[PDB]
RNA sequence: AAGUGUUUAAGGGCGCAUGGUGGAUGCCUUGGCACUGGGAGCCGAUGAAGGACGUAGGAGGCUGCGAUAAGCCUCGGGGAGCUGUCAACCGAGCGUUGAUCCGAGGAUGUCCGAAUGGGGAAACCCGGCACGAGUGAUGUCGUGUCACCAGGCGCUGAAUAUAUAGGCGUCUGGGGGGAACGCGGGGAAGUGAAACAUCUCAGUACCCGUAGGAAGAGAAAACAAAAUGUGAUUCCGUGAGUAGUGG
RNA sequence: GAGCCCGGUACGUGAAAACCCGACGUCUGUCUUGAUGGUGUUCCCGAGUAGCAGCGGGCCCGUGGAAUCUGCUGUGAAUCUGCCGGGACCACCCGGUAAGCCUGAAUACUUCCCAGUGACCGAUAGCGGAUUAGUACCGUGAGGGAAUGGUGAAAAGUACCCCGGGAGGGGAGUGAAAGAGUACCUGAAACCGUGCGCUUACAAUCCGUCAGAGCCCUCGACGUGUCGUGGGGUGAUGGCGUGCCUUUUGAAGAAUGAGCCUGCGAGUCAGGGACAUGUCGCGAGGUUAACCCGGGUGGGGUAGCCGCAGCGAAAGCGAGUCUGAAUAGGGCGUAUCCACACAAGAGUGUGUGGUGUAGUGGUGUGUUCUGGACCCGAAGCGGAGUGAUCUACCCAUGGCCAGGGUGAAG
RNA sequence: UCAAACUCCGUGAUAGCUGGUUCUCCCCGAAAUGCAUUUAGGUGCAGCGUCGCAUGUUUCUUGCCGGAGGUAGAGCUACUGG
RNA sequence: GGGGAUAAGCUCCGUGCGUCGAGAGGGAAACAGCCCAGAUCGCCGGCUAAGGCCCCUAAGCGUGUGCUAAGUGGAAAAGGAU
RNA sequence: UUGUGCGCCGAUAAUGUAGCGGGGCUCAAGCACACCGCCGAAGCCGCGGCAGCCAACGUGUUGGCUGGGUAGGGGAGCGUCCUGCAUCCGGUGAAGCCGCCGAGUGAUCGAGUGGUGGAGGGUGUGGGAGUGAGAAUGCAGGCAUGAGUAGCGAUUAGGCAAGUGAGAACCUUGCCCGCCGAAAGACCAAGGGUUCCUGGGCCAGGCCAGUCCGCCCAGGGUGAGUCGGGACCUAAGGCGAGGCCG
RNA sequence: UCAACCAUAGACUCGGCGAAAUUGCACUACGAGUAAAGAUGCUCGUUACGCGCGGCAGGACGAAAAGACCCCGGGACCUUCA
RNA sequence: GUGUAAGUGCACAAGGGAGCUUGACUGCGAGACGGACAUGUCGAGCAGGGACGAAAGUCGGGACUAGUGAUCCGGCACCUCU
């Protein structure tokens, strides 16, 4: 009500009119008036626990292990140039679900950029993998370097 | 607010005496947690206490004489109680202060 | 904003051991003259608060 | 998320406003009238549905009263040398022979009248 | 003879079928809102911000521009249509010898505005000087320049003597605008305390003076507590709603 | 409803000129007339300053026992065995060297430009402003301040004929559609008609509800009209029946509010806040804050915080502690239970064994604190500005007062 | 427009006061009392509702038994008053 | 029970008193507070409560024994009255 | 005389019988005492459905009690929108809207259907709300009632003939009549701003109509040595180089 | 006293244009009752064909002004040995 | 008659007289009454050190119930506190 422009001045006679009392042009009843308890910004992260976190992610990867959607590669592609085919065809030889998860090393630019056009396929860093990406993935394809790196971060 | 009335946190006197900024405080532990904590004895000091998660880590620490002591166990700390000092000494350990 | 204490209260109620909230007695400042020693000595000391204004005074130490 | 009322408040109001066809005036055009109107219906309807059934009884007695008096007894001796008799055919049914079939009518009070004591009077 | 007996709609009510009005709903959007990451953080007497008046072949508004007036020049890009738009209707024309269009640098830039030759009711009145143009001459036109104050330099030195104030000339600055942020000053009341004056509100609102791209602070006449201790300033988290303080 | 049609996207490439960042130079300053570690004494180490006093400001500190800092007014020192500080003050120790000046980074912000994003709005919403928007309009002025989006895929925007002065319409065409005709998507309600069915002019009606004749329509079955496990419209007639909300002991109303419809309009958010209660993780432990590194929601980060011992004003002691001369009772504390004893029947206690103690961090919900805090509503109070073109008085300079009487001084 | 003009701002001033507060069903279900109050139309605590937990009939009714009264009635040279 | 003029549809207290408040249904002509009775819903079944049974209006111009002449019934005192 | 059961005067206000609810009743339908029936509620019973609490046995049945309700407490749900994930429908026609026929204990529902329409919806399971209006002398828009009603703005007054025109009480022309005439005539100042003239127009405006107009459109129109101002002068008053004060 | 007549402007009729206050409703009688006392709407009775036009003002506690009288709270201004 | 209102008591005296005396104490206090809370009230008994009494014993003011003022702030005395 404050800060819509204008209605800073008290409109007309509060008696004699035989009208409703108003004290402003932008009262909520009016129109073009302010919003009451309307949307302000916001921040909606929660300081959920390390252990919480950890646990979940433990659960969903032992989920996919569990009926054996966890599959390694030494390498997406022959090395030095992205090719979407040849990904295509070795994601197609591993599994022939819809939506897969392919966990490769940071500086696997290659094989980031082989897969990086498949309309199921989502490329993760093994130190950025969190419960959602693996919940919303039928299989998770685990590069042998990035596989031995979570399992080096976390065993230790 | 009580009615005009004179409230309860008024019409009651304040609590006497003081708080005594310099006043040194002690993290205490009990020879009966020595004993649950350390069953082969040996040397105790500040900070197996505090590997053991018996006292706070950076905190002066006093022995006090609650539980039951069966174990030779030698202790550093920074006071004990005289019950602490005979049961540290019945089982022949040492009961030495910073 | 954390919550702010109140002052009052804080300087006339004290917490024991396992939690009970505990006062002082009044009408034991001046005019102890007429008053006997008795009257003075049940009036001595501490003692757990009432019931009644547990609830309050709970209210007004914790925030 | 911003949310417009319309859809919600329509589906009341059209139900509200079906139910009040064939009001008088602004009873069956206006949803507020038409909703006090129907308001004051289903409760008129509720107490109406309990006063039906003394109201039919109330009718089936009177026929059967005259029917009775056509044949010379009263409906509360009627009743009684009925209840003495052991017939159990209740008001409903009694008012049907009485208006469909007036011979066994006329039957029933012939048992009803040989069922009644002899002086209906007398302390018994 | 006695008795029974339907049939009226001036208009009204209800239902249905068909319309009108109106602009809800649903689905949208050349518009907004809140943020993120960068850039730039000043513009102005070489006349600013912002305007008035004009300006296209045709009336007006928005946009651009300034009497060189939807524009001029140079250097780049681009490549076939183009003469801004409401918004067309014509009428005329340009373009492969490179147009329209986009970027950078220049030129022109009426009048008002700190506005500054003088005046003034902003956008309109009246001039001085110098050099040019024009006229038989006066009239007229063009281009420069002419405010005040401050600080340098040079000349002079009142009453009056030393001298100075002042005066004259010449150079260099200033003036005003701007959303937030900075620093230094001045400083409310509604309100709360269920009244109210101490107190709160609040050093807030607001005002004044000043900046900078940031500012302010900053290199111990500091803390500390017997530790053979830290070592300029600033900012962030704790310490902590604690020690305290308070009709 | 397009990866393969277009603009584009991944990915590459490109600057004559201007500007901005670097770099190497000319250029400038500067040390080399220089440097070291040693010995005993005089001089210097920032003056109207420090200090003190009076009156103030501000510090957790509201004048208080009031230190440190600071303004005005008085008074007014010392140069190192000097001075200042360590919360009145003094002595001793410790720290530092006032009254001179500069200083980058870490931090705050967005008029403006560029590139993006949204479990943000979608035309009464979102900016006041999607349309002539700070416009029209209102006000002397400071100032206040609107309303107005959608044909169609393409204008193909209805040639021609007819009624009519036109407007408008009917044919005819365009169109997939004219139930798309520049009054244009969809086209609700209030409100206003036209047609058909039933009803209504002897009747006292919160306008409905329950029975219900008659008439009309409709679905099934059998004949020709007549019932049925029927259904709908209207209803003569009979019974019953005091509108909604609010405020109330109590209102159908003669207490309050509402002409109607459609839109809009009121317990929300923030905070490691507080209490309680669900749920999840870990568990005698639980947990990180700032911050750092990841194009994320991930990883790190022990500083802190809460539990882990209490009692006492405190020194302090500690499963005890305080009071007290007291083992002499009481208060508070030793998770809780169980067994065994010894005591007492002033209410049960005192011990010995076992049993072993539960917190904390997310998140849901209900209350609560500080915030406008569920929404709406004054008369008024402050700060800064705007008004004497109305009106009050004054200042300067102009104008006006037909006609007829009366008859002062001189 | 005047017992202190108008405009904007503080500002969403403050009202123990007035009005309003939007879907459903199921279970339970009050109070209009006491004390205090710059108090009386407000509020604090208690009384009465509900939910959860703990405890079990401790609540209630009737019979019997053990208790204390100074009312109704009555009485009065048993007192005090008329 | 107090106050008031034991006047108020006056006011203030007590009551394991009731009802209304927050309670529909039946009765009292109508009628928050009186009488009967506590509505989970349906039925074109039955029995009753309060109150009723000539007609309105469901059920008796019921039976037996007496009274009333006043329409008493179907409002009222001191008092008066072959 | 005594007590008694019924009776009589006392008795008596102003709209209308009005002090049985009405008609009416003593041939009681009045009163008292006995007796016999029946009516009468959402009370109780009968038959069927639902729900809460508890019990028994079971792996959800049965049974017993209970189910008015304001303030209020607790529990479980309907509908709206946006969204993660998963599925399904859609120019062979989504949403929205209007019907029909049905459905659920309620909010409500209809992947049942017909018409209209023209591009997005449904379902499951989670997440988040600008999530539900009937009322605040609430706000905006649209439209009723009063109602085809009041009024149509002075104190002068219009008439006729002819014309124009689709259309004339109001426009044009003529002839009359009336009104002002220290004005209702003529000319300036302030103010206004193109209203002036010519030609055209007749949806808006004009309190009716209008062919007319101060309305709308286009074009045209204002000529100064001497008139009113400046370039001449000052008043009140304003601003004010330096300056004084703060 | 004690009023009568005349003329104009309305009022009234016709043609044209065309508002407003008000509004929970509505096929809105009377008497005696009853009721929050003040009844078109409740009870018992009585009266009354449907729709209009011109009029009068008894009622709708008619409309208007969140009274213009009393109280409570909040303001404002004024006074003084607060 | 009981210091003092009224009431409940007191003749066993609590009413009158005399002798000694300071318990008109210190540390406490099982258990209770009354109570929204804050207040308020009674209290046996234990220890120290006393008074009176041969002793038993009684004495923590007065026959009892009024003679009073929370918190804050400050003053004074003492303390093995800081």
């Amino acid at each position: 009500r404050g800060e819509v422009s204008g209605g800073g001045k008290k409109p007309y006679r509060q008696k004699g009119t035989g009208r409703a009392r108003q004290g402003s042009t932008r009262a909520p009843q009016f129109t073009g008036g302010g919003t009451v308890h309307g949307p302000k910004p916001r921040d909606y992260s929660q300081r959920t626990p390390k252990k919480m976190i950890a646990a979940a992610l433990r659960g969903a990867l032992s989920d996919r292990a569990r009926n054996d959607r966890i599959h390694a590669v030494t390498e997406l592609v022959e090395g030095q140039t992205p090719s979407t085919k040849s990904a295509k065809t070795f994601l197609g030889t591993l599994t022939e679900n819809k939506k897969v998860l392919v966990v490769i090393g940071r500086t696997d630019e290659v094989g980031a950029k082989s897969v990086r056009n498949l309309p199921g396929v989502h490329v993760i860093s093994p130190d950025q993998l969190n419960t959602y990406d693996v919940l919303n993935a039928d299989d998770v394809v685990f590069s042998v370097e990035a596989l031995n790196a979570y399992i080096s971060a976390n065993s230790k | 607010f009580e009615g005009g009335q004179m409230p309860i946190h008024m019409r009651l006197p304040k609590l006497k005496g003081f708080k005594n900024r310099f006043r040194t405080e002690y993290q205490v532990v009990n020879v009966g947690d020595i004993n649950k904590a350390f069953p082969q004895g040996g040397t105790v000091g500040v900070d197996e206490l505090v590997a053991k998660g018996l006292v706070r880590k950076n905190s002066l620490v006093k022995v006090l004489g609650d539980g039951k002591l069966t174990v030779k166990v030698d202790v550093t700390a920074n006071k004990f109680s005289g019950s602490a000092r005979e049961a540290i000494t019945a089982a022949g350990g040492s009961a030495t202060e910073l | 904003p954390k919550a702010k204490t109140h002052s009052g209260a804080s300087k006339r109620f004290r917490r024991t051991g396992t939690g009970k909230i505990v006062r002082q007695k009044a009408n034991r400042r001046h005019l102890l003259e007429h008053k006997p020693t008795k009257r003075t000595r049940r009036l001595d000391g501490r003692t757990t608060v009432s019931a009644a204004d547990n609830s309050r005074i709970n209210k007004l130490l914790n925030g | 998320a911003r949310v417009k009322r319309a859809l919600n408040a329509q589906k009341k109001r059209r139900t509200v406003l079906k139910a009040s066809k064939g009001y008088r005036g602004q009873r069956s055009r206006l949803y507020r009238k038409a909703k006090e109107q129907q308001l004051h219906s289903l409760t008129y309807a509720y107490r109406d549905r309990r006063a039906r059934k003394g109201e039919f009884r109330k009718l089936w007695i009177s026929r059967i009263n005259a029917a009775a008096r056509a044949n010379d007894i009263t409906y509360n001796r009627l009743i009684q040398g009925l209840k003495a008799a052991g017939v159990e055919v209740d008001r409903k049914n009694l008012a049907e022979l009485a208006v469909s079939d007036p011979a066994a009518f006329t039957a029933l009070v012939d048992v009803a009248r040989a069922a009644l004591p002899e002086d209906v009077n007398a302390p018994s």
